[PDB]
């Protein structure tokens, strides 16, 4: 009924598919990819219809997740702050379709909704429990989670605790060792825990005031054996081992720590007024940060030193959200109006530092040390949003006009750490005034039902994302390698237009869905782009187009003659991106992907299973200038086509105990995902400092995942 | 402790207007990622930078006083730098030094490497 | 293009004295200024690089400083082996420019 493409996965579906990270969440979503395989920083984030990075609005309970951050080989943070084990559902929206979400959802939005006491407490009972134990063979990871919810008088409470402990996600390369000859995944030790607490008061009918507490800590100790013996030059060591045995990077060990703490208040109630029938608001405070610690034996020919690096990227967020719902009728049309405000107060800090100690004498090495440096002047970003949306029903038509006004103000704060960055480079030109942006983003959706089975829809939406502080103020000079990074204080915000139309058909014997989209991007921000020694500067791509077609379908085979419960389904996604400034393709566009399934479900749901077949085309349209091959050699690697088989099954051992099992990569095929390959080396610095054997970025071989869920 | 050893050769009495080739053999680490510089000192005068070669980028640089007449090249297989001097004048007589820059491609930018830390003994060219 | 004016051209100095050699640039330049010591009949030896950093093995008597377009080389306690000619060199990458040179003699 919604005039847009949105995919929802419930808590039960996540348990069925053994979803332990967002990479496994998008396994069978053909138009969404998650990268980061083989990278030190780990899982990067979502790629929706060729759009990834900070242009995807990732939020949990309305609170936006931190953006990416790259500041060299020892400073790289991704967007992996959410544990999928604490959500009741996840919604993937494509494009800035909704006015209720922020306009910075250029490529789409991924929304997480945490578990509520209602979905834990059984019907007819006042207390509930949920114990889960799971194992994943791909990363040798164990999961243990426990959730308890209760309902006493007019108060409801929920307490969730989960703990993960595992290792690195294995690749399908069969050679270990060190250097570029290592095709196995770098060893890792990953520990994670997540704490969720809710306490609500149901003081009236349709009214609830609640408290939310949330903590999440992820600790990964990595051994970058693939980087031993570096640096490398076009796939070969820069310094021959005959003269420097072991290279300049004798060994490199690291630790990445992710943290998210969130405290929130939410309130909704029913009102008898002419302005609204239902009002909800929430106030949240979130502290999310990433800590990268690097240790290495550094041997720059003349001296042996222990070189350490520390990087912290932190975001403190205050967000107030509101939404007032009013229902009324004007003549033959029924109206459903939703309006409100959204206030954001964001502080972003980034710090880099390092030390150097001589391994022969024990003395300090100032040449190998780094003082505390800030890449941006600790900005304070205030966002004010006003939105209104009306759902108008007239006969079989449904019109959804929308408006969202966004106001963004950024306040720089010059500190001594940032002044040091202005000293490292010879660029001391910084503007201490405030930068302001504002825009009205219209949105329109139309739905029409006909022939008792079909639905036509059209969607028009606009997106708006303001520049970040790193692009506006980041500066760095490398006289040794002959390049520098210039800030772009005149960078313009992104403007996008989304056009989408489609046809849906619902039957008792199955359903289908066809979608065609056309997205135009104006002033597409290309951070750290190489101009034309060398200059890296964030610039605006004036025009960019991404278009494609998505196909969905499901057939109930029992109606055509088959055992009841047997079904088949398919999902095919195609995209086409072009940079209209230079005519080059957009490398973030995934190849033609299709997922086909043959599944069975028992009549009472006691057991069932699904056989999945994923077919992906070979990548063809590649921009050679902006694509850096992971191995660094002259030849550029394009991912081939492949087909893989996966089998999921589920059995109810008891009325409370359910066993979910899944076998992946049945034929044990060595294959690559394009998003992992094209995203490994974003700027080209990794080709020399942390290269990847092409087999180390391959997907895991034959593996299984099993979990046991006890709903007491 | 001693990364490279630089030795110059090819210097001597060339009659004015003639040609002469100077070679700079390096013993030790290869200077493919470094910069090799030629510096000459006329008798009783100061140091004057004349040319430079960066093998990694393939870039060559020259002073105005020697532009067009001098050619600088490198081998990177013999670890030897060459300075082809043509149309020599009486003002070109000096002691030509071969020097290697401290800064190189993979040096840490926080190390602040700058200048030439290794020099040859020099060869006398008399025009 | 850029010029480095080094003053003085000669310093009469006594063992134990503190001497200062100043090098002034003709334009706006970065900190890429190096200092060299040359004795007669010998190749130049690098002492200070990046206008402040002491090269490994060079005695701590030598020191570098910067003030705008003026660069300073200082010897806190002159010693008998420090009587030579000193040159300031400007530039991180080519082209490079050397100073006129300052000869330090015995007072
Ligand atoms: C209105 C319209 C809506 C409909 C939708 C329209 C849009 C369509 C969307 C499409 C998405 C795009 C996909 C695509 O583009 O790629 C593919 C097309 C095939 C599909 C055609 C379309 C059908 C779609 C409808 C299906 C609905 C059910 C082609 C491809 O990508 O080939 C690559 C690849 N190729 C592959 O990786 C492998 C196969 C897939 C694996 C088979 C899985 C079995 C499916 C059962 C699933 C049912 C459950 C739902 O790729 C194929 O092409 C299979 C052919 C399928 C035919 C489709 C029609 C079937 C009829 C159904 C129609 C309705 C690989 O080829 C690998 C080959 O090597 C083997 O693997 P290896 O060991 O060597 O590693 C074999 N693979 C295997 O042996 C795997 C298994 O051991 C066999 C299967 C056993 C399971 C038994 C079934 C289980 C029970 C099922 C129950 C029902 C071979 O390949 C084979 O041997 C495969 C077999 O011969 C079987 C195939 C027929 C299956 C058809 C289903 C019928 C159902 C009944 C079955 C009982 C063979 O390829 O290397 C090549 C690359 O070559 C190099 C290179 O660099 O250039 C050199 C190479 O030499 C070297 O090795 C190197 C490396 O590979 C690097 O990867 O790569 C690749 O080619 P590339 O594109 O050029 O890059
Ligand atoms: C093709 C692109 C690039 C190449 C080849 C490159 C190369 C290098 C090299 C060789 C080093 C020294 C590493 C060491 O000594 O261990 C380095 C360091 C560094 N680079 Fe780059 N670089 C590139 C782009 C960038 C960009 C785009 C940025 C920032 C936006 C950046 C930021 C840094 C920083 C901060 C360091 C310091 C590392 C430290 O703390 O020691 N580089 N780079």
């Amino acid at each position: 009924s919604v005039p847009s493409t949105v995919s929802v996965q419930t808590r039960e579906q996540l348990d069925r598919q053994n979803v332990n990270n967002i990479k496994e969440l998008v396994r069978y979503e053909p138009g969404v990819s998650v990268g980061g395989a083989g990278q030190r920083a780990g899982i990067t984030g979502y790629n929706i219809r060729g759009i990834d990075g900070n242009r995807i609005l990732t939020q949990i309970d309305g609170v936006e997740l931190p953006n990416d951050f790259f500041s060299g080989p020892y400073a790289q943070t991704h967007r992996n702050y959410v544990d999928p084990d604490i959500v009741k559902r996840v919604e993937i929206l494509r494009g800035p379709a909704s006015a209720l979400y922020g306009s910075n959802a250029i490529g789409g939005a991924v929304s997480y909704f945490t578990l509520d006491p209602s979905d834990i407490i059984k019907d007819g009972k006042d207390v509930g429990a949920r114990l889960k134990a799971g194992y994943e063979s791909a990363s040798h990871s164990w999961l243990t989670s426990a959730t308890v919810a209760g309902r006493a008088d007019d108060f409801d409470g929920l307490l969730h605790y989960g703990y993960r402990q595992g290792h690195e996600t294995e690749s399908n390369g069969g050679h270990g060792g060190t250097g570029l000859s290592r095709s196995e995944a770098n060893p890792e030790d990953a520990d994670s825990y997540s704490l969720l607490g809710k306490l609500g008061w149901n003081y009236a009918e349709g009214s609830r005031f609640g408290l939310v507490f949330e903590k999440y800590k992820s600790d990964v100790d990595t051994d970058q054996k693939s980087a031993y013996g570096g640096p490398y030059d076009k796939g070969k060591p820069a310094i021959p081992p005959s003269m420097l045995p072991g290279g300049m990077y004798q060994w490199r060990k690291g630790n990445d720590t992710l943290t998210r703490e969130r405290y929130g208040l939410e309130h909704h109630f029913l009102l008898d007024s002419q302005v609204a029938d239902r009002i909800q608001w929430s106030l949240n405070y979130q502290l999310a940060k990433t800590d990268q610690a690097t240790r290495e034996f550094y041997y720059p020919i003349t001296r042996k030193v222990l070189r350490t690096r520390d990087t912290t990227y932190k975001e403190r967020l205050w967000v107030f959200d509101s939404q007032l719902d009013k229902s009324f009728a004007i003549g033959e049309t029924e109206h459903l109006l939703s309006y409100g405000i959204n206030l954001k107060h964001q502080k972003v800090t980034g710090m880099r530092s390092g030390t150097g100690t001589n391994l022969d004498t024990g003395a300090d090495s100032p040449r190998d040390a780094l003082e505390r440096s800030s890449d941006f002047p600790d900005p304070t970003v205030k966002t004010y949003a006003l939105f209104a949306q009306d759902s108008i029903s007239w006969n079989d038509w449904t019109f959804t006009p929308g408006l969202r006004y966004d106001y963004t103000r950024m306040e720089p704060h010059i500190t001594d750490e940032f002044l040091r960055t202005m000293k490292q480079s010879q660029n001391t030109a910084v503007d201490e005034s405030d930068k302001k942006w504002h825009r009205v983003s219209p949105k329109f959706g139309v739905t029409y039902d006909f022939a008792q089975h079909y639905t036509w829809y059209g969607q028009y939406a606009q997106g708006f994302r303001t520049p970040t502080a790193k692009a506006l103020y980041g500066r760095f000079e490398n006289l040794q390698a002959g390049y520098h990074i210039e800030p772009n204080p005149n960078l313009k915000p992104e403007k996008s237009q989304s056009f989408e139309t489609g046809l849906r058909g619902k039957f008792d014997e199955g359903s289908f869905g066809v979608a065609v989209f056309y997205n135009k991007y104006r002033d597409f921000i290309d951070e750290d782009a190489l101009n034309t020694g060398q200059t890296f500067q964030s610039n605006n791509i004036e025009r960019a187009v991404i278009k494609g077609v998505e196909l969905k379908g499901r057939l109930e085979l029992g109606a055509f003659g088959a055992p009841q419960g047997l079904y088949t389904q398919g999902s095919v996604a195609y995209a086409y991106g072009r940079n209209k400034d230079n005519g080059e393709p957009i490398n973030s566009v995934n190849p033609l992907t299709g997922v086909f399934g043959l599944g069975y479900d028992e009549a009472d749901g006691n057991y069932g299973g699904l056989l999945s077949w994923t077919l992906v085309k070979r990548k063809d349209r590649v921009d050679d200038s902006t694509f850096h091959t992971p191995d660094g050699t002259a030849s550029q690697f394009k991912t081939p086509g492949f087909g893989v088989l996966d089998l999921s099954a589920y059995y109810r051992l008891s009325k409370d105990l359910t066993l979910n099992a899944g076998l992946y990569n049945l034929t044990d095929k060595k294959y690559w995902l394009w998003d992992d390959v094209r995203g490994y080396d974003s700027v080209g610095e990794a080709s020399a400092l942390a290269p990847a054997n092409i087999d180390r970025l391959s997907q895991p071989g034959r593996n299984f995942a099993v979990n046991l869920v006890w709903d007491i | 402790i001693s990364e490279v050893q630089l030795v110059e050769s090819g210097g001597g009495l060339v009659q004015p207007g003639g040609s002469l080739r100077l070679s700079c053999a390096a013993s030790g680490f290869n200077f493919y990622y470094y910069s090799i510089h030629w510096v000459r000192q006329a008798p009783g005068k100061g140091l004057e930078w004349v040319a430079s070669i960066s093998p990694y980028y393939g870039s060559t640089y020259y002073a105005d006083s020697v532009k067009g007449r001098f050619t600088i090249s490198a081998d990177t297989s013999k670890n030897t730098a060459y300075l082809q001097m043509n149309s020599l004048r009486a003002e070109d007589t000096a002691v030509y030094y071969c020097a290697r820059s401290m800064n190189w491609y993979y040096s840490s930018p926080y190390g602040m490497s700058q200048g030439m830390d290794y020099w040859g003994q020099g060869t006398l060219v008399t025009v | 293009d850029i010029q480095m004016t080094q003053s003085p051209s000669s310093l009469s100095a006594s063992v134990g004295d503190r001497v200062t050699i100043t090098c002034r640039a003709s334009q706006s330049v970065s900190s890429a200024v190096a200092w060299y010591q040359q004795k007669p009949g010998k190749a130049p030896k690098l002492l200070i690089y990046s206008a402040s950093s002491l090269y490994s093995g060079v005695p701590s008597r030598f020191s570098g400083s910067r003030s705008g377009t003026d660069f300073t080389l200082t010897i806190s306690s002159l010693q008998p082996e420090d009587f030579a000619t000193y040159y300031c060199q400007q530039g991180s990458s080519s082209p490079l420019t050397f100073g006129q040179g300052t000869k330090v003699e015995i007072k």
